[PDB]
């Protein structure tokens, strides 16, 4: 069928390198403008480099002289060799077949490349205490790498819960908060615990959250 | 080179409306224009190529017009699965294509002011020597809102980060957190920590705050 | 008699770069400084030859190739270059010995709202050999199933139109290009300067 099947990204330190792989099926990459496209978190589509059917290549200012597009027509595969990687290159990388006037009609599923010198580290869970409806929650601070999952009372608390997306701090470490709104009348009587899991560090935490004084 | 601009940026619309997204090139690029749909976590889908040509398998409600400098993606009757982000891309300089910034089409809903809540750092986190102050704006529509931090009535700038939830499954609302990050040493040295929210559903900015001993 | 450089340079219509034109000059005299001594030209780079030392030289054949491309595409009419034009339209040999001359022609080749006359080959399977000339209009087969003359998925019409609008920046405007190639064979050299 018509598909591009990518693989090969993950964690890498700055100055390291990766090799992305776009397995083509349903079009011939040797008969095509095959491009790599990247998308930084929340930032939209930026073109990275091209492989002309005839074999010439172009690159984006930034990656020029660090990345190298190539192909192997026996395997019908597009390749991107990312060397001297930097934290900026952190994005999702798509491969696509550019049909030019006709559009970019075939995209691969994307593979995610995170460039970071951060040591992987489980979060600290601090309580966001209650002070009509009351709001409480958990600060899931200073972890790496993504992701983190949060739930309340092990699954018994879902209404009015918001687990925000992570931000990336100037430490290279992620942090997020999960909040929930509950009747202020339950405050002294109902137990509210947040269950934070972070697999990359084999960390599970629960934290009772209650009012202070 | 050719930069691309997209007019609405964010657009609110309801199931069944006739929604119109705009795109514009810094140069006249003939009909060398393509439209894309994108949803969070997935890849772009090609919708319109050559400015007017409907792509294989894309529903007929997707019209595309324009030529030269200004272009228009039209959806004749917005569907539930149509809520997404639409980009334009230019082919004139193919294969070095540049994209637009995007227009997000979210789900329209009656205006809903935020519920604003402020949280001081935990005593537990203060031992670690850093202080995190959280501001929550809960269940708000539309997505555009402004959070200002004031510490001792002096406005803070490069010390806060924000996060927003995807549009609620049932509210169609948004929630936003803002986290002001100081050192224990700094936090010790000030009294009034305040969070001031301006939004279209509030008549004047709402301010929630706390003092350090309370 | 003088060489017909007028017919090539001042011609009323130029070709599409894909079907570039070739006028062969033979048995005549040529003044190549009355060419270089015009400020009319925006590019006039000579590779393998000096433009002054030209009326001092004889050749067995001179070739005047002409076509229209985009200003941002004139960089590829040079030895050692790649891109839609150089790869799929008009290639110069690495050991080129000749001159590339080009001048802006927005006034003659862009019509209000688009001149869809001039075309370039957008799709090929393999780069052109030097001075090769592809005039195929066959549907381009980007897949493994054949195309049999119909546009469709993986089946691309290989020629497209430069939408020449006269308002664009200078980069996306038409430029007329004449490539003068000077060959020396072991046969009576007939194209001399005076
Ligand atoms: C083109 O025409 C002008 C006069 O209109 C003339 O000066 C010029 O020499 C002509 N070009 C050639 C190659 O003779």
């Amino acid at each position: 069928e018509v598909q591009l099947v990518e693989s090969g990204g993950g964690l890498i330190q700055p100055g390291g390198s990766l090799r992305l792989s776009c397995a083509a099926s349903g079009l011939i990459v040797s008969s095509n403008y095959m491009s790599w496209v990247r998308q930084a978190p929340g930032k939209g589509l930026e073109w990275v480099s091209v492989l002309y059917a005839g074999g010439s290549t172009d690159y984006a200012g930034s990656v020029k002289g660090r990345f190298t597009i190539s192909r192997d027509n026996s395997k019908n595969t597009l390749y991107l060799q990312m060397n001297s990687l930097r934290a900026e290159d952190t994005a999702v990388y798509y491969c696509a077949r550019d049909a030019a006037v006709y559009g970019i009609d075939v995209w691969g599923q994307g593979t995610t490349v995170t460039v970071s010198s951060a040591s992987t580290k489980g979060p600290s869970v601090f309580p966001l205490a209650p002070s009509g409806t009351a709001a409480l929650g958990c600060l899931v601070k200073d972890y790496f790498p993504e992701p983190v999952t949060v739930s309340w009372n092990s699954g018994a608390l879902t209404s009015g819960v918001h687990t925000f997306p992570a931000v990336l701090q100037s430490s290279g470490l992620y942090s997020l908060s999960s909040v929930v709104t509950v009747p202020s009348s339950s405050l002294g009587t109902q137990t509210y615990i947040c269950n934070v899991n972070h697999k990359p560090s084999n960390t599970k935490v629960d934290k009772k959250v209650e009012p202070k004084s | 080179d050719i930069q691309m601009t997209q007019s609405p940026s964010s657009l609110s619309a309801s199931v069944g409306d006739r929604v119109t997204i705009t795109c514009r090139a810094s140069q006249s690029i003939s009909s060398y224009l393509n439209w894309y749909q994108q949803k969070p976590g997935k890849a772009p889908k090609l919708l319109i190529y050559a400015a007017s040509s409907l792509q294989s398998g894309v529903p007929s409600r997707f019209s595309g017009s324009g030529s030269g400098t200004d272009f228009t993606l039209t959806i004749s009757s917005l569907q539930p699965e149509d809520f997404a982000t639409y980009y334009c891309q230019q082919s004139y300089t193919t294969p070095l294509f540049t994209f637009g910034p995007g227009t997000k089409v979210d789900i329209k809903r009656t205006v809903a002011a935020p519920s604003v809540f402020i949280f001081p750092p935990s005593d537990e986190q203060l031992k670690s020597g850093t202080a995190s102050v959280v501001c929550l704006l809960n269940n708000f529509y539309p997505r555009e809102a402004k959070v200002q931090w004031k510490v001792d009535n002096a406005l803070q700038s490069g010390n806060s980060q924000e996060s927003v939830t995807e549009q609620d499954s049932k509210d169609s609302t948004y929630s936003l957190s803002s986290t002001l990050t100081l050192s224990k040493a700094d936090y010790e040295k000030h009294k009034v920590y305040a969070c001031e929210v301006t939004h279209q559903g509030l008549s004047s900015p709402v301010t929630k705050s706390f003092n350090r001993g309370e | 008699n003088l060489c017909p450089f007028g017919e090539v340079f001042n011609a009323t219509r130029f070709a599409s770069v894909y079907a570039w034109n070739r006028k062969r000059i033979s048995n005549c005299v040529a003044d190549y400084s009355v060419l270089y001594n015009s400020a009319s030209f925006s590019t006039f780079k000579c590779y393998g030859v000096s433009p002054t030392k030209l009326n001092d030289l004889c050749f067995t054949n001179v070739y005047a190739d002409s076509f229209v491309i985009r200003g941002d595409e004139v960089r590829q009419i040079a030895p050692g270059q790649t891109g839609k034009i150089a790869d799929y339209n008009y290639k110069l040999p690495d050991d080129f010995t000749g001159c590339v001359i080009a001048w802006n022609s927005n006034n003659l080749d862009s019509k209000v709202g688009g001149n869809y006359n001039y075309l370039y080959r957008l799709f090929r399977k393999s780069n052109l050999k030097p001075f090769e000339r592809d005039i195929s209009t066959e549907i381009y087969q980007a897949g493994s199933t054949p195309c049999n003359g119909v546009k469709g998925f993986n089946c691309y019409f290989p020629l497209q139109s430069y939408g020449f609008q006269p308002t664009n920046g200078v980069g996306y405007q038409p430029y007329r290009v004449v490539v003068l190639s000077f060959e020396l064979l072991h046969a009576p050299a007939t194209v001399c300067g005076p």
